[PDB]
C-alpha cells in the first residue's frame, strides 16, 4: 500500500507523550457540564492570594494560631528589632503559605512578591513601626539605623491598619531556583521606631498579623514534587 | 443604614463592601442546568429574609466556632419547614457576621466560608465523623476542652488545622473577610449555591460551612472581659423540589 | 504561564495502582483474575494535587505496563485480558465469569512482545464533577464524606492461557493521565499526613502532630 | 518511504474499537433489501409502548 | 438517544464461540481441525438482545483471539490457519482436506506475535433478513423454528506445522461484531431460560416455571 | 484502516538519521534566548584569522 | 560551506555514556538502579569539540541502546525503566525509591525487541547558554570554573521485572545530539590532554608538557 519507514522510538511509552487512543466507552454520552463557581484555570489564580505568614514559628507557638502573630510591646525596654524573615518563596516562614506551598511544586520561579501587614491592636493604640527590605548579597541589618538607611517604611499604625510594600525581582538570571538560597535572599525587617503608645486602662500588647502573595509578575517554572509533603504512612482504605 | 429583607430588618449593615463567594451572584436554577429538563416556575421570595442566630460569646480563651448551611437553619420558620417537607433543594445565602465592641478593644476574627468542608474526625484509627455531630443545628459548634461522647464519632478540635488537615492562615483561599476590632466590626459575605448538581438532599449535604477562628485573642480592661458576635443568616433564591403533604 | 495551567498540573501521567497477579496451581480459577475500583487517591503525591480543588471534571488516558517474570520452566508465550467494567455494572468473581466475555464491559489483550496497552475513558460521574471532598452524608447516614457518584468503574485482569501455566509472575502498572481538565474552588494544601482514604482524617496513634513548618529558635534571626 | 512512530496501543484488539477490516467476501454481492414493515431504530420506540404491570404480584 | 440506537445495543462486540484445538500424536489427519456453523443463539445473553426482534440484518466483523498453551518440550513457532467456508460450500472433514487450499473459501494465516485476525463478512442470506423467528416448517415439513436461508457458513482450523507438533493446547476465542445494523417488528423479551437452539421451548424437567417477577407478601406495601 | 507497508531499514536506529522524537519536557518553556556578542555560525569564520605559525619549530 | 555550519560539526550524535547495570541476588533493591548526571565533558573528542566556543545553546535527542547479555538460566523477557530526572528534583537512591512512579519525570519503558527508545530535550540552563569555560567561583568561593545553570538532569535505569532475574547483565549505550546549535565566542583549540572534569588543569604527575607540534631538526629544511 503505502511506503512507511519506522523510526527510533516507536512502540516506546514515554510518560509525557501526547497521543491519541481508541475510548473504551464509544457509546456513553458523559454527564453535562453545569456552572459550578468558582472555575481555577491557572495556578497564578492561588498565588496571587495572600495568606499568612507563620512568622513566629518558634517552639512555644509552633502548633496554634499563635504562630501567625508577633506581640508588639509599649514597654521602653523591648529590642529595636521586631522580627525577620527571609524573602525566598521557599524558604521557612513563607514556604507553608499559598504562594509558597505551589512554589514548592516547581523548580525555577521569578516575579515580586507582596507583603501586607495588619496592626491587631486597640482603636486607640498607636505605634511607628519601620519596615525593611534587604536586598540579596548583604547580611540583614542589625540596627534600626542601618535598616532605614536602605528601602524601608514608616508605617503609622494609628489611622490605618494595613499597609503592603512590594520586593522586587532582583536575581542574576531570569529565573531562579525554587530551593531556598541565604546569600541570595532578601530580608523583611521590622522595627520599633516607638514603641506602643496606648491611654489609661488599655491592652498594653497588641498583636501583628503578616500576609504574602505574588504579583503580576510572578511565575513559575519547571514542576517537581513538592517536598512541603512527604507520605510515609499506610493511606490504609 | 439597615437592611430591610421581608419582615425581617437588620440596622448596622450599613455600605456594600462585602464579599461575593467566587465572584458569582446567587441566582436561580436556569433551565440549561436543571436536571429534570426545565420546572415551569420557582418564584418564591417567602423563605428570603433574615435569621438572625443567638450571639456567641467571644471570650479571651475562645479558639473558634463554626456552622454548617443549611443546617444551621433546619429550624428557622418558613425556610426550616421548606427544607423538611422536599427532597431537593438548593439556596444561596448572605451571611452577616457583626460583633459589638469599643475602641477599648482589641482583636480579630476570620470569617470563612467553606464549600464542602469536609471535617476530620478527633481520634486516630478507624474512626469517622458521626451525622449528629455534623449537623449541630443552630447552635453550631464550639472548640471545647471537655471530653465528650461517642468520641470516635466526634469531629476534630485541631482549629488551627481548620478542622480538616490544613493550616489556618491559607483559609484565606476561601471566600473570607477580617474582622479587626480597630477597624471594622462586621464582615458580610453573599454566596451562591455550591454544588457538582442542581439541586440536593438538604438533610444529608452541607453545601456551605461558615468558620469564624479568632486569630487575635480578644483583649480589653472592661468589667465584662467578653463581647458578643451575631450572626445573621439570608437565604438567597432558595428552590425547592419533589414537594411533600405537611401536617399528615 | 502556560506551565501552570491545570492541565499542566494535573494532566500528566502517573502509577495510580501496582496490580500484581501470580499463577496458583491448586485449582484453576482460584483468584487467578484481579479486580480493583478504580480510584486516584490511593497515591497521596497525587491526592495532594487534586485535593488543591474541591471539584473537578475530566478525560482518562489508562496506559498498562505488563512485567511478567519466569522462575523457571519457561512458559514464555501468555496472553493477558485486561478489562474495564463501566459504573454499576457486575465486576467478575472467578477466573471465567461471564464478566470475562460481557460486551457491554471493554477488553483488551495482551500477549507480551506488543505495544502496552492503552485506552481513554470519558468523564464517568453521574453529577457534573467528581468530589474532591463531601461534606456529606450516605443515605442511611453513614460513611460521610465519600461520594457515590465519583464511582469510576474496576479494572481486572486475568490470565488467558490453559495449561502452560508454570507458576508465573505478574506486575502490571497502571498509569493514569487526567486530559481536558478542569477545576473549582481552591482550597488549601494538605498539611499532614494521610491516613484514611476518603477522610480528612489526621490523628496518628501515639505521635505528635508534625507540620511542614520548621521552627527556629529566635524570630529576629532569619 | 514516509517516517512514522508507533502509538502505545498499537497491535492491541480492544474490544470496543471501531476500525475497518478486510472483506472476506469481496467479490459477493448480499441480497438486496426489501420493505419489511416495523423497522425500529431507537430502544425508545419500544419504551414508549404501554405494557401491563403485574401490580399483583404474590404467590397466590 | 444515540445510544438506544439499535447500532449501539446490537453493534456491541461478544465473544460468540469458544474454539479448542489440542495436538493428537496417533494420526497426524485426526480430527485436529475444528469446524464450526456460525450462529449466535449459541451465548444466552447475545440471543435474548436479538431475539427482541422478529427480522434482523447486518454485516459481520469477526475478530480471533488465538491462546497457545505448551504444556512441556517447546513447540513454540507454529502456524495457525483459520478458514472461512461460504454458505453451502463444503466443509473439511481431515486436516489435509482439499477445503483448505480452495479459492472461493476465505483463509488468514496467523503465527504468534502477530497482530489479532479480523476480517469482514457481508449480509450472507438469500432472503432479505435474518429470521429471529420462524412460524414456519421444513420442506419434509420437519424441524419447524429453523430457517434455512439463516444459515451463515462455517469457521475453521487447522495446525499448519508439521512435526514440531509436541501436544500443545490451542485456545481460540471467536468474537463477532454487527455492523450497519437494522431491525424489525420488536417482541417482548425472553422471560425464562432457553433450553434449545431454533426452539423457543422452555419447560424443563422437575423444576417450576421461574420469572424474573419476585413476589410480594401484600400489595398494599410495595 | 490506511494500508502500509514497511521499508527494509524500519526500526534501525542509524546514527546519522534525522528524525523527530517526543519531548520529555513539552511543558517546560526553555529560558528566553538574550544577545550575546560574538555568534560564530560557520567554522569558516574561524579559519579568516590570521594565527601564528610555530615556523621555528626545533627542539631548541 | 554548508557542512562547516555549527548546526554540521556539533549536531552530529555520538555516545555520551556507557551505562552498565548487573543483576545482583542478596537484596532486591540493592543499587541496581543507574544514575548518570548528564555530562557532555566526559568524552575527549566531544569535549574539545564543543570547548571550541564559550557559550553554547542547543536542544538534544537522547537514544538508547540496551544491550543484554544473559549467562545462562534465561531470562530472555525483561522489562527496563529509563528515567529522565530534570535539573534541582530528586533523584532515586533505591530501586523501589518513589521517584520511579512520579509523574514530574519522564520515563520510558523498553522491552527487548522493541525499537531503541529516544526522546527530545529543550535547553535547560536557567541561563541563556551553557559555560564551556567559567572564570568565576561558587557562592562559598570555592569549586572555581564549574557552573552551576549548567546542569541538566539526570538519567536513570532499573530493571523492571522481579524474580526472572538470573543475574544477567545490562549494558545500554547513551547516544547525545546536539539540535539547533547556537555558539559564542571561539577559543583557541584544546592543545593537551585533559585531566580534569570542569578544569582547565593540564599538567600530569611525572611527565613532560606534550603538544600536537612536532619537532623537525632544522627550518631551512621543511
Amino acid at each position: 500500500g503505502l511506503p512507511v519507514f519506522i523510526t527510533p522510538g516507536s512502540g516506546q511509552f514515554l510518560t509525557t507523550d501526547d497521543f491519541q487512543s481508541p475510548c473504551a466507552l464509544p457509546w456513553y454520552h458523559p454527564t453535562k457540564e453545569i456552572s459550578i463557581p468558582g472555575e481555577v484555570k491557572n495556578l497564578v489564580e492561588i498565588c496571587q492570594v495572600d495568606s499568612l505568614v507563620p512568622i513566629n514559628n518558634t517552639d512555644t507557638y509552633i502548633n496554634s494560631e499563635n504562630m501567625y502573630s508577633v506581640v508588639l510591646q509599649s514597654s521602653i525596654n523591648a529590642p529595636d528589632k521586631i522580627f525577620s524573615i527571609r524573602t525566598d518563596v521557599a524558604s521557612q516562614p513563607l514556604a507553608t503559605t499559598l504562594i509558597g506551598e505551589i512554589s514548592s511544586y516547581f523548580t525555577h520561579w521569578t516575579g515580586s512578591l507582596r507583603f501586607s501587614f495588619m496592626f491587631c491592636g486597640t482603636a486607640n493604640t498607636t505605634v511607628k513601626l519601620l519596615l525593611a527590605y534587604t536586598p540579596p548579597g548583604i547580611a540583614e541589618p542589625t540596627t534600626r539605623k542601618d535598616a532605614m538607611l536602605g528601602t524601608h517604611v514608616i508605617w503609622d499604625v494609628g489611622l490605618q491598619s494595613t499597609i503592603s510594600m512590594v520586593v522586587p525581582w532582583i536575581s542574576a538570571s531570569h529565573y531562579r531556583n525554587t530551593s531556598p538560597g541565604r546569600s541570595t535572599s532578601g530580608y523583611i525587617t521590622c522595627w520599633y521606631q516607638t514603641r506602643l503608645v496606648i491611654p489609661p486602662q488599655t491592652p498594653p500588647t497588641a498583636r501583628l498579623l503578616c500576609f504574602v502573595s505574588g504579583c503580576k509578575d510572578f511565575c513559575l517554572r519547571m514542576a517537581r514534587d513538592t517536598n512541603l509533603h512527604l507520605q510515609s504512612g499506610a493511606i490504609a482504605q | 443604614i439597615q437592611i430591610t429583607r421581608g419582615d425581617s430588618t437588620i440596622t448596622s449593615q450599613d455600605v456594600a463592601n462585602a464579599i461575593v463567594a467566587y465572584g458569582v451572584w446567587p441566582h436561580y436554577l436556569s433551565s440549561k442546568d436543571a436536571s429534570a429538563i426545565d420546572k415551569p416556575s420557582q418564584p418564591d421570595t417567602s423563605s428570603n429574609r433574615f435569621y438572625t442566630l443567638r450571639s456567641v460569646t467571644w471570650s479571651s480563651s475562645s479558639k473558634g466556632w463554626w456552622w454548617k448551611l443549611p443546617d444551621a437553619l433546619k429550624d428557622m420558620g418558613i425556610f426550616g419547614e421548606n427544607m423538611f417537607y422536599h427532597y431537593l433543594g438548593r439556596s444561596g445565602y448572605t451571611i452577616h457576621v457583626q460583633c459589638n465592641a469599643s475602641k477599648f478593644h482589641q482583636g480579630t476574627l476570620i470569617v470563612a466560608l467553606i464549600p464542602e468542608h469536609q471535617i476530620a474526625s478527633a481520634l486516630h484509627g478507624n474512626v469517622n465523623v458521626g451525622y449528629n455531630y455534623t449537623h449541630p443545628g443552630e447552635t453550631g459548634r464550639e472548640v471545647k476542652a471537655e471530653t465528650r461522647l461517642n468520641p470516635d464519632l466526634q469531629p476534630t478540635e485541631e482549629y488551627w488545622l481548620n478542622f480538616d488537615g490544613t493550616l489556618l492562615g491559607n483559609i484565606t483561599i476561601f471566600p473570607h473577610q477580617f474582622i479587626n476590632l480597630r477597624s471594622n466590626n462586621s464582615a458580610t459575605i453573599i454566596a451562591p449555591y455550591v454544588n457538582a448538581v442542581p439541586m440536593d438532599s438538604m438533610r444529608s449535604h452541607n453545601n456551605w460551612s461558615l468558620v469564624i477562628i479568632p486569630i487575635c485573642p480578644l483583649e480589653t480592661s472592661s468589667a465584662i472581659n467578653t463581647i458578643p458576635i451575631t450572626i445573621s443568616i439570608s437565604p438567597m433564591c432558595a428552590e425547592f423540589s419533589g414537594a411533600r403533604a405537611k401536617r399528615q | 504561564r502556560d506551565e501552570m495551567s491545570l492541565e499542566s498540573f494535573l494532566g500528566r501521567s502517573g502509577c495510580i495502582h501496582e496490580s500484581k497477579l501470580e499463577v496458583t496451581l491448586a485449582n484453576y480459577n482460584k483468584e487467578n483474575f484481579t479486580v480493583w475500583a478504580i480510584n486516584l487517591q490511593e497515591m497521596a503525591q497525587i491526592r495532594r494535587k487534586f485535593e488543591l480543588f474541591t471539584y473537578t471534571r475530566f478525560d482518562s488516558e489508562i496506559t498498562l505496563v505488563p512485567c511478567i517474570s519466569a522462575l523457571s520452566q519457561d512458559i514464555g508465550h501468555i496472553t493477558m485480558q485486561y478489562m474495564y467494567v463501566p459504573p454499576g455494572a457486575p465486576v467478575p468473581n472467578s477466573r471465567d465469569d461471564y464478566a470475562w466475555q460481557s460486551g457491554t464491559n471493554a477488553s483488551v489483550f495482551w500477549q507480551h512482545g506488543q505495544a502496552y496497552p492503552r485506552f481513554s475513558l470519558p468523564f464517568l460521574s453521574v453529577a457534573s464533577a467528581y468530589y474532591m471532598f463531601y461534606d456529606g452524608y450516605d443515605e442511611q447516614d453513614q460513611n460521610y464524606g465519600t461520594a457515590n457518584t465519583n464511582n469510576m468503574g474496576s479494572l481486572c485482569s486475568r490470565i488467558v492461557t490453559e495449561k502452560h501455566i508454570h507458576k508465573v509472575h505478574i506486575m502490571t502498572r497502571i498509569y493514569h493521565k487526567a486530559k481536558h481538565v478542569k477545576a473549582w474552588c481552591p482550597r488549601p494544601p494538605r498539611a499532614l499526613e494521610y491516613t484514611r482514604a476518603h477522610r480528612t482524617n489526621f490523628k496518628i496513634e501515639d505521635r505528635s502532630i508534625q507540620t511542614a513548618i520548621v521552627t527556629r529558635p529566635i524570630i529576629t534571626t532569619a
